[PDB]
């Protein structure tokens, strides 16, 4: 299984990916991924139990969530893998990602409605069901709520951080995980969610298929981080209330630990991953 | 300590906040009577479920960011 930069997919890889995603939506399976993510968004808290976000397990949790989603895609079309969006390189509204043959573009100014692409409400193929904002069409405002996506130099400044995570292991932390997640510093992953806007800015952000491509690149950056820091590893490593320690199991699956997910090569590789 | 309560009409919508599947809220917000999940960050900023990746300073700011996001639409309860 090779996860490819979206910018490099062939026309029929894009076609096969879109059709598999639309089939997961048609069959009812897609929306439960949205629902699971919103439940963790609403429950993960800086002062209490936290698993999916604002905690060290943010990265293995989304790695396992994406694996579950990729496996569902492969149950529909076994050739499909999750592509990633390098938002540091493909940083404008004119990137091929946002073309009508892939994800469609930005939303119109009146209501943020996406008007083209296979996920446009007008297609009849992408109902927004799991939602908080009651409107039922995909919305985006690319670059509307924040000026720019992160740059390569900003990502490198985060990759150079040696400590995986640090007490108090939450949104206030110093350390790589929280700088990648974005609650502190120049802000990588949160800022991308805000830049897309629409459902991507909300707890039901997997309503937008770009969610997967964003998190596949966040996931790649953890891999890059490991190769930059082969001497550094997941923390904490035991006895931390409310935080998932290295060998502790993770909700909602319960049958997998951060430890099981540190090496992605047991599950997939990337098209390219710099050796250390 | 909890933030103070508030009640105002903002962009045509009634927003209310008060100290009090999702986390044990210490604070509740409502938009036209429908409750909106909001959360406090360790640094004292706030977010809501419809602006979850964008910290703002206060629960009223979060409520206002939700009305901004909704562009007139009713909220669905969580
Ligand atoms: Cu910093
Ligand atoms: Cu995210
Ligand atoms: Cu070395």
């Amino acid at each position: 299984t090779v996860r490819k930069n979206q910018a490099t997919l062939t026309a029929d890889e894009k076609r096969r990916f879109v059709a598999a995603v639309l089939e997961l939506k048609r069959s009812g399976r897609y929306d439960e991924f949205v629902r699971t993510h919103n439940e963790f968004i609403m429950s993960d808290t800086d002062s209490g139990e936290r698993t999916g976000h604002r905690s060290p397990s943010f990265l293995p949790w989304h790695r396992r969530f994406l694996l579950d989603f990729e496996q569902a895609l492969q149950s529909v079309d076994s050739s499909v893998t999750l592509p990633y969006w390098d938002w540091s390189a493909d940083r404008t509204v004119r990137a091929s990602l946002w073309a009508p043959d892939f994800l469609g573009g930005t939303g119109r100014s009146t209501d943020g409605r996406v008007m083209d692409g296979p996920f446009a409400a007008s297609t009849g193929n992408w109902p927004i069901n799991v939602r908080v904002d009651s409107r039922t069409y995909l919305r985006r405002s690319l670059g509307g709520s924040v000026a720019e996506l992160p740059t390569r130099a900003e990502v490198e400044s985060v990759l150079a951080i040696s400590a995986y995570d640090l007490p108090p292991y939450n949104s206030a932390s110093e350390g790589f995980r929280n700088h990648l997640e974005g609650w502190r510093g120049v802000n990588l992953h949160n800022r991308v969610h805000v830049w897309v806007g629409g459902q991507m800015a909300t707890g039901v952000s997997p309503n937008d298929p770009v969610f997967w491509l964003h998190h596949a690149y966040v996931d790649k950056l953890w891999a890059e981080w490991q190769r930059r820091h082969p001497d550094s590893a997941y923390v904490p490593t035991g006895g931390t209330p409310d935080v998932v320690d290295l060998n502790e199991t993770m909700k909602p699956w319960n049958t997998v630990r951060p430890a099981d997910l540190l090496d992605h090569t047991a599950y997939y590789t990337f098209d390219a991953l710099e050796h250390h | 300590a909890a933030p103070e309560s508030f009640d105002e009409v903002y962009k045509g919508r009634r927003i209310q906040g008060r100290p009090a599947h999702e986390h044990g809220g210490g604070y509740e917000v409502f938009v036209d009577g429908v409750q909106l999940h909001v959360m406090r960050n360790a640094d004292g900023s706030w977010i809501s479920v419809v602006s979850h990746y964008d910290p703002v300073p206060t629960p009223r700011a979060a409520a206002r960011a939700a009305v901004d996001e909704l562009q007139g639409a009713p909220l669905l309860p969580f």
